[PDB]
RNA sequence: GUGGGAGAGGGUGGUGGAAUUCCCGGAGUAGCGGUGAAAUGCGCAGAUACCGGGAGGAACGCCGAUGGCGAAGGCAGCCACCUGGUCCACCCGUGACGCUGAGGCGCGAAAGCGUGGGGAGCAAACCGGAUUAGAUACCCGGGUAGUCCACGCCCUAAACG
RNA sequence: GUGGUUCGUGGAGCCAUGGGGGAAUCUGGGCGGACCACCGCCUAAGGCUAAGUACUCCGGGUGACCGAUAGCGCACCAGUA
RNA sequence: CGAGCUAGCCCUGGCCAGGGUGAAGCUGGGGUGAGACCCAGUGGAGGCCCGAACCGGUGGGGGAUGCAAACCCCUCGGAUG
RNA sequence: CGAAUGCCGGCAUGAGUAACGAUAAAGAGGGUGAGAAUCCCUCUCGCCGUAAGCCCAAGGGUUCCUACGCAAUGGUCGUCAGCGUAGGGUUAGGCGGGACCUAAGGUGAAGCCGAAAGGCGUAGCCGAAGGGCAGCCGGUUAAUAUUCCGGCCCUUCCCGCAGGUGCGAUGGGGGGACGCUCUAGGCUAGGGGGACCGGAGCCAUGGACGAGCCCGGCCAGAAGCGCAGGGUGGGAGGUAGGCAAAUCCGCCUCCCAACAAGCUCUGCGUGGUGGGGAAGCCCGUACGGGUGACAACCCCCCGAAGCCAGGGAGCCAAGAAAAGCCUCUAAGCACAACCUGCGGGAACCCGUACCGCAAACCGACACAGGUGGGCGGGUGCAAGAGCACUCAGGCGCGCGGGAGAACCCUCGCCAAGGAACUCUGCAAGUUGGCCCCGUAACUUCGGGAGAAGGGGUGCUCCCUGGGGUGAUGAGCCCCGGGGAGCCGCAGUGAACAGGCUCUGGCGACUGUUUACCAAAAACACAGCUCUCUGCGAACUCGUAAGAGGAGGUAUAGGGAGCGACGCUUGCCCGGUGCCGGAAGGUCAAGGGGAGGGGUGCAAGCCCCGAACCGAAGCCCCGGUGAACGGCGGCCGUAACUAUAACGGUCCUAAGGUAGCGAAAUUCCUUGUCGGGUAAGUUCCGACCUGCACGAAAAGCGUAACGACCGGAGCGCUGUCUCGGCGAGGGACCCGGUGAAAUUGAACUGGCCGUGAAGAUGCGGCCUACCCGUGGCAGGACGAAAAGACCCCGUGGAGCUUUACUGCAGC
RNA sequence: UCGAUGUCGGCUCGUCGCAUCCUGGGGCUGAAGAAGGUCCCAAGGGUUGGGCUGUUCGCCCAUUAAAGCGGCACGCGAGCU
RNA sequence: GCCCGGAUAGCUCAGUCGGUAGAGCAGGGGAUUGAAAAUCCCCGUGUCCUUGGUUCGAUUCCGAGUCCGGGCACCA
């Protein structure tokens, strides 16, 4: 559960890497890889529209299964649980009995060798998907479908996970990772149980090199450019902030809520984050 | 040191050919003003 | 050894009702709160008081005792699992195998500390209203760590009989 | 809401139209500089139409036009080296 | 009209002499009620060490109508990231 | 036209001046020729040799080879040439590319979008130093050769014969198919040694006829075989998945083998055959040819980073695609078709010269610069691609001859002293490899460390331990141990090869940066906090469609600050921002019409318009500080004095908490005191009167780190006292070639005056024959650049904002 | 003098003035001697080495016959820093 | 060197339309106390820094001057 390393060189002795106890299997399902090409958070012009990315290893991406519900009924095991560069998660990987591999996103505490199934149907238990309307109130649960027949959208980070706090009418009341309550669709399936990995949000990089590797590339401070480049840039030696802290583009960065008002979805949001 | 000038030909072709040229309605205007001009290479030379 | 007992003895996982706070619905109006007396605060932007619905945390009333258990520190709703100590009876077995115990090792209330969670009530610090000659206090209105969980520290005490 | 006109919002008509509303077929409609009355003019929401006009790559005629630092960048194998 | 220089990114290739240090793990031994842990041996980690190629451009000298519109010499930084 | 730093051209000055492009280097004999330092040939000398040698790729485009030439090009010369003229020269089914595949990207039927131009976009198509695919050795030309030839091997297409089989695809499935580090076994490339084999010849100068010296002792090769290695289960049954079907693949069950056992594939070896084959001597070759020779052709050792190859291990950052290929079935066909073997036929287009670390490419140059991949021998030095010398090979850098001044550059040495130099030990010196001994504060327990500081190091003989290969032995090769001696000033004997310590500042660290005056204390960085964002996310680019974000989902993404770690991060919400507030005020278009007006005979047509209803915004209520920000003053007081724990009061939204402090901050200032020094404006330690620190524009510390910036000491020095000598390349002289900025004209002295105020040029004196050469820089307000400071211009441009006014956006 | 008169200090190299720091010659002295004070003549020659700071200056150490003051575009950057 | 503020009761400060100037604290006399604080009841009072001037009248307005608080002193 985090690997530590003894300090033999400087950043060696804050670096800590992910405890890889849990994945059996070591090369993936070839059928269910294709390739991604990377961005370097270039749009269809050759336009950077995300800063500071890029470079960071090649990945091959991993097809993994959002939809549950068109194998409704049909059972199946589980055969590795696998590492996915694509994402905080890991992935299980199912053998159904009728023989199609999938790859689903890896519960926590879901082993190698379970039984495994989806629909309105099927024990409420780890890894099985349902129906939100199925589930009993108060289970904790994952990989979220927002609308139906849409796929999982809500809690697919390492450790994160959904709580089901009420049904009112045709829809049933989450309280989402963030916090925030939230009406969903009775008929959007869900997964039972959190997504596990959670022990993810303790690994520590460690030197600037490691966050390279993840593709990031450095950052720089508005503080840190010219008046040209940045609400911040300038001004003799360092300096404060001079006005409202704003963002290269000159919006303002501490609070502001850019949420857009009028949103349809705002009928069916309770709460905060 | 190393200069500006670093030939190559698929490049030099790839980039100032006639092909180009024609893709582009700028350069279907170059090779318009230069054969106007009566220039004697519409396009340069490469190979 | 056998057969029995009593108990808030410890670890784990579950689970119940009362209450407080917040939020939503209702109904209703001019005060509520507070104190020695007040003010700050809250309230016509609809408070307090009342009913219904929800959310969440912490603590377990009566039983409850001047009682029980633990080596101490300590342990109190209920349920199950795991597990320590202990008493009695019968007089069956070993045959002095004992007592203590420098060092060692382990436990060790509260506060505090690290990393995560959690945060209803309470509450150092802090703010504010009083009181006073002053008041960096006692009283009132707020209120952050903390209080709670996990894991690792700290190793103190009027840790007392 | 704007453009056009001499009209720059002006008393601002006319011609055009992006948005809204939305007619009638001669007793119908537009116009004569806000509007109304009178008096006139004209017939929108389909289309075509020579000539008189503009230009000069090209050919020809002519210069009180140049004469090789001029005249075209080029009198010469120049849009070349 | 330009990314044949330069900057970033994308796809696909290539390159990094030799030496040194000796993390985890593993195995053995010791320790314990079990552990923690300790010792050896093995192991071969790292924006680890010395140093070529390669990438640099630190200090000084030279050059200054240069060999050169940024070079030369001595010296110096990185060198599995 | 006389001026415009005018334009264009011509020719001058400087001047026979600087220079002739790496200090690797030359000398002589012969030749040729009108002419020779410069061309050819020989001998001698020197330089490169992880190259300055060899082979690819780019790029260049006849520079290639040959004859005949020397006007110009060549920094001189020129008989020579990368130059002029002319003639020749590049040969492929197997090498490269195309008739194959796909990558990013491009383009783009469908489709979407956009005033026009155009933008996007699925399929498809294009796109390569990636995937796929069949040639090795040697000989030949003046010049091409995996291309021609010789030998030995192979691929595809067509047609046919034989044997086999449900054949059959753009569809299905398998495969192709992958990282980084480390690495095993067996090999090959390559190398060294041999007393063995073969070879012309050699015995000098004191010695050697020798188990002498010198030279070489291979290359390619089908099938088979052999050694090493990669891949790989077999069968049945069920089957709803792989967008039709499948006998395939997937999944479940059962039965056999666990193994290369078999099967298969590849490396190496061996192999029918084919080829090569030194030194030396001669031939004259420009350059090769003859012989050596019937050449030999074998043993040992070292041994890859290459091969077997998809090998194995570990790790996290998790490591292309598509076709070729195999399999499966679908129409359809089964007289087809396909599969295997054999045999005949068929096999196209483009590249191939030459240069290629460079005189042929990019740098206006025959430019000391730049340029990717491979090969890169020997010996020694611990190793190595380092260093020195050297092989093959290639060069002596396209001006020379002399002299032996100053001065300059690059280099050597120095009595005594040893930083006294100076802004500064800048520069130079010292140190320096390996082995052993030894090593502090502090510390995050890894470090600090090569701390520091020492000893060893050559050669000779004797004895002796372990390993590799062999056999378990010799031989070869690797790593050592002990003893006794020998020599010099000196044994890492030449070359390559840290000076060290103490103590502060800043930054944690490795990294990054102003191409070309700044490498830093700046940026970045892991990490900490705030904030937005529920997913058609927020954010960004785009008019839009689209896209990025992300085929991600709050353990995620954007924005901001801070910047490892440690211990911490106080108070103020008045103002500004953001956040919350269903009330109230204000609020535009619109609604509404009390009322009024124009005109007409009227019906009417037309205009104005009060109340009232009416968003966001603003006002107003509150919250908010790792939001913009802010964080006072005066007077008195203690039983010596001094000071003031104490009291009083003004002002404020509140009046700086911890820590720190003359500081990268302290004006006064070299503050005062202590330390260090003979002496200290710097430095270290204290103090606090902080002009004008203080907590994420973070506060105070911190081990380690630093070509950062201070201060001290040791060591050692030409830094210096204070200079001297010496070397080379220049400078100087001679022969050849021959610039430059600058330039009103010049017959161009000194002083004292005068002058627009600093006079060769005017006044008065003085001095002074004409002209050069090597030298020095005081002057010609020397050259250069129409001052970059300063002002001015109702000149410009970048930046800012609660300046004006708009626009995007919301 | 803005179609450029390079700007502090150091270094190197001098040169001049005298309002003389020292040495030479004097007068007065509140000059016993020695040692000074003060003024006069005098510009021939001399006028140290270090610590601090960019410093000029100045303070300090150690010496001295003395450690003189000024000018020369705050002398001197086609002489260096 | 140049511009700004300030001086009002013993202290700290307010205020002024140019006319009769106050707050707190201090201070004085009384009460309360055994006594002293705290508490209570009476109590005042300044020629509003100087010097000119305007005006009928100046703390108030004017112009000078002290002395204290503050800001500045930039390009070279
Ligand atoms: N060492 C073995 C056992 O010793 C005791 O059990 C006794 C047991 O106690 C019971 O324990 C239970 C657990 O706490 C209680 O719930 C009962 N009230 C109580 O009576 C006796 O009722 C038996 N007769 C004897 C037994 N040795 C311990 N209590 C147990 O935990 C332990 O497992
Ligand atoms: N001159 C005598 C003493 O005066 C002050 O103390 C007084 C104090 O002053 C305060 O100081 C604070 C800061 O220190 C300010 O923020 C207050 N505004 C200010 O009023 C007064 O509020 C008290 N009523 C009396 C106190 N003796 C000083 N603090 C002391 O150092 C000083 O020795
Ligand atoms: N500082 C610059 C120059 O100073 C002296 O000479 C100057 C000289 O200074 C004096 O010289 C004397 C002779 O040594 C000294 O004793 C005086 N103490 C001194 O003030 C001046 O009186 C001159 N006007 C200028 C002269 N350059 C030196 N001699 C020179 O080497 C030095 O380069
Ligand atoms: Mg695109
Ligand atoms: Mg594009
Ligand atoms: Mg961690
Ligand atoms: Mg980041
Ligand atoms: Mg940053
Ligand atoms: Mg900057
Ligand atoms: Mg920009
Ligand atoms: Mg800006
Ligand atoms: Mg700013
Ligand atoms: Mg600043
Ligand atoms: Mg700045
Ligand atoms: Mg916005
Ligand atoms: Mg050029
Ligand atoms: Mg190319
Ligand atoms: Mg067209
Ligand atoms: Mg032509
Ligand atoms: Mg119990
Ligand atoms: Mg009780
Ligand atoms: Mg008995
Ligand atoms: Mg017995
Ligand atoms: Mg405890
Ligand atoms: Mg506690
Ligand atoms: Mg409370
Ligand atoms: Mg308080
Ligand atoms: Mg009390
Ligand atoms: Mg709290
Ligand atoms: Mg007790
Ligand atoms: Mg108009
Ligand atoms: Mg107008
Ligand atoms: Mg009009
Ligand atoms: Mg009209
Ligand atoms: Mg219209
Ligand atoms: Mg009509
Ligand atoms: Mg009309
Ligand atoms: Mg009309
Ligand atoms: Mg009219
Ligand atoms: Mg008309
Ligand atoms: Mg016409
Ligand atoms: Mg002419
Ligand atoms: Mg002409
Ligand atoms: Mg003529
Ligand atoms: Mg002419
Ligand atoms: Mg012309
Ligand atoms: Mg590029
Ligand atoms: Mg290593
Ligand atoms: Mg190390
Ligand atoms: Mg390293
Ligand atoms: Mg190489
Ligand atoms: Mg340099
Ligand atoms: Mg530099
Ligand atoms: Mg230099
Ligand atoms: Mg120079
Ligand atoms: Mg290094
Ligand atoms: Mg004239
Ligand atoms: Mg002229
Ligand atoms: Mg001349
Ligand atoms: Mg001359
Ligand atoms: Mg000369
Ligand atoms: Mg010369
Ligand atoms: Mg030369
Ligand atoms: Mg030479
Ligand atoms: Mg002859
Ligand atoms: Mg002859
Ligand atoms: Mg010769
Ligand atoms: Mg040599
Ligand atoms: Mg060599
Ligand atoms: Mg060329
Ligand atoms: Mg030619
Ligand atoms: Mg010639
Ligand atoms: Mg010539
Ligand atoms: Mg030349
Ligand atoms: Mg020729
Ligand atoms: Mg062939
Ligand atoms: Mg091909
Ligand atoms: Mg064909
Ligand atoms: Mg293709
Ligand atoms: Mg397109
Ligand atoms: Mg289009
Ligand atoms: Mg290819
Ligand atoms: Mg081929
Ligand atoms: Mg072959
Ligand atoms: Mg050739
Ligand atoms: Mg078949
Ligand atoms: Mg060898
Ligand atoms: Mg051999
Ligand atoms: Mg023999
Ligand atoms: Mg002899
Ligand atoms: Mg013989
Ligand atoms: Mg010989
Ligand atoms: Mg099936
Ligand atoms: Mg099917
Ligand atoms: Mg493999
Ligand atoms: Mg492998
Ligand atoms: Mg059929
Ligand atoms: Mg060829
Ligand atoms: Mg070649
Ligand atoms: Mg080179
Ligand atoms: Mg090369
Ligand atoms: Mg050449
Ligand atoms: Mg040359
Ligand atoms: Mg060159
Ligand atoms: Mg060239
Ligand atoms: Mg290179
Ligand atoms: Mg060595
Ligand atoms: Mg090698
Ligand atoms: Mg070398
Ligand atoms: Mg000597
Ligand atoms: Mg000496
Ligand atoms: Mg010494
Ligand atoms: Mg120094
Ligand atoms: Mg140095
Ligand atoms: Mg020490
Ligand atoms: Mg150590
Ligand atoms: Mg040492
Ligand atoms: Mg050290
Ligand atoms: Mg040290
Ligand atoms: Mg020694
Ligand atoms: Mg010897
Ligand atoms: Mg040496
Ligand atoms: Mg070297
Ligand atoms: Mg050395
Ligand atoms: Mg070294
Ligand atoms: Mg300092
Ligand atoms: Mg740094
Ligand atoms: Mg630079
Ligand atoms: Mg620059
Ligand atoms: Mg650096
Ligand atoms: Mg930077
Ligand atoms: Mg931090
Ligand atoms: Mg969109
Ligand atoms: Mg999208
Ligand atoms: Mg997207
Ligand atoms: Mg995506
Ligand atoms: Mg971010
Ligand atoms: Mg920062
Ligand atoms: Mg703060
Ligand atoms: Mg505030
Ligand atoms: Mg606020
Ligand atoms: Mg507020
Ligand atoms: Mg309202
Ligand atoms: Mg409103
Ligand atoms: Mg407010
Ligand atoms: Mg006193
Ligand atoms: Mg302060
Ligand atoms: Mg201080
Ligand atoms: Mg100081
Ligand atoms: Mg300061
Ligand atoms: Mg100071
Ligand atoms: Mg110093
Ligand atoms: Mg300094
Ligand atoms: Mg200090
Ligand atoms: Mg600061
Ligand atoms: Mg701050
Ligand atoms: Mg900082
Ligand atoms: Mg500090
Ligand atoms: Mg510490
Ligand atoms: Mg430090
Ligand atoms: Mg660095
Ligand atoms: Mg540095
Ligand atoms: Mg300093
Ligand atoms: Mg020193
Ligand atoms: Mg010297
Ligand atoms: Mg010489
Ligand atoms: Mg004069
Ligand atoms: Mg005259
Ligand atoms: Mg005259
Ligand atoms: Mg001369
Ligand atoms: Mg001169
Ligand atoms: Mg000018
Ligand atoms: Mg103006
Ligand atoms: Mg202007
Ligand atoms: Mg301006
Ligand atoms: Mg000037
Ligand atoms: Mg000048
Ligand atoms: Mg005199
Ligand atoms: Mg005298
Ligand atoms: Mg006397
Ligand atoms: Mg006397
Ligand atoms: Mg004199
Ligand atoms: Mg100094
Ligand atoms: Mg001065
Ligand atoms: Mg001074
Ligand atoms: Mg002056
Ligand atoms: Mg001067
Ligand atoms: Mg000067
Ligand atoms: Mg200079
Ligand atoms: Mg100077
Ligand atoms: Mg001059
Ligand atoms: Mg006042
Ligand atoms: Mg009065
Ligand atoms: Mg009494
Ligand atoms: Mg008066
Ligand atoms: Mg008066
Ligand atoms: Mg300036
Ligand atoms: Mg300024």
């Amino acid at each position: 559960a985090v690997k530590k390393f003894k300090p033999y060189t400087p950043s060696r002795r804050f670096m800590t890497v992910a405890d890889f106890s849990e994945i059996t299997k070591t090369e993936p399902e070839k059928s269910l890889v294709k390739p991604l090409k990377k961005t370097g958070g270039r749009n269809n012009q050759g336009r950077i529209t995300v800063r500071f990315r890029g470079g960071g290893h090649k990945r091959l991406y991993r097809i993994i299964d959002f939809k549950r519900w068109d194998k409704v009924g049909i059972p199946a095991k589980v055969a590795a649980i696998e590492y996915d560069p694509n994402r905080s998660a890991r992935i299980a990987l199912l053998h159904y009995v009728d023989g199609e591999k999938r790859y689903i996103i890896a519960p926590d505490g879901l082993q190698v060798g379970q039984q495994v199934v989806a629909g309105p149907d099927a024990p409420i238990q780890v890894g099985n998907a349902l129906p939100l309307r199925f589930i009993p109130v108060g289970t904790v649960v994952h990989a979220v479908e927002l609308e139906p027949k849409k796929g999982a959208k809500l809690a697919r980070a390492a450790g994160t996970s959904a709580q089901i706090q009420g049904r009112e009418g045709d829809y049933v009341i989450l309280r989402l990772p963030s916090g925030e309550l939230r009406k969903v669709h009775g008929e959007c399936y869900a997964t039972v149980g959190a997504v596990g990995n959670a022990d993810h949000k303790n690994i520590v990089l460690g030197k600037a090199g490691r966050s390279r590797w993840l593709g990031r590339r450095p950052h720089v401070r508005g503080a840190a450019m010219n008046p040209v480049d940045h609400p911040h840039g300038g001004g003799e030696g360092r300096a404060p902030r001079g006005r409202p802290p704003a963002s290269p583009w000159g919006w303002q960065t501490k609070g502001l809520k850019t949420r857009k008002r009028r949103k349809p979805s705002s009928r069916f949001i309770i709460a905060r984050r | 040191m190393k200069r500006t000038w670093q030939p190559n030909r698929r490049k030099r072709a790839k980039t100032h050919g006639f092909r180009a040229r024609m893709r582009t309605p700028g350069g279907r205007k170059v090779l318009k003003r230069r054969r106007q001009k009566g220039r004697w290479r519409l396009t340069p030379a490469v190979r």
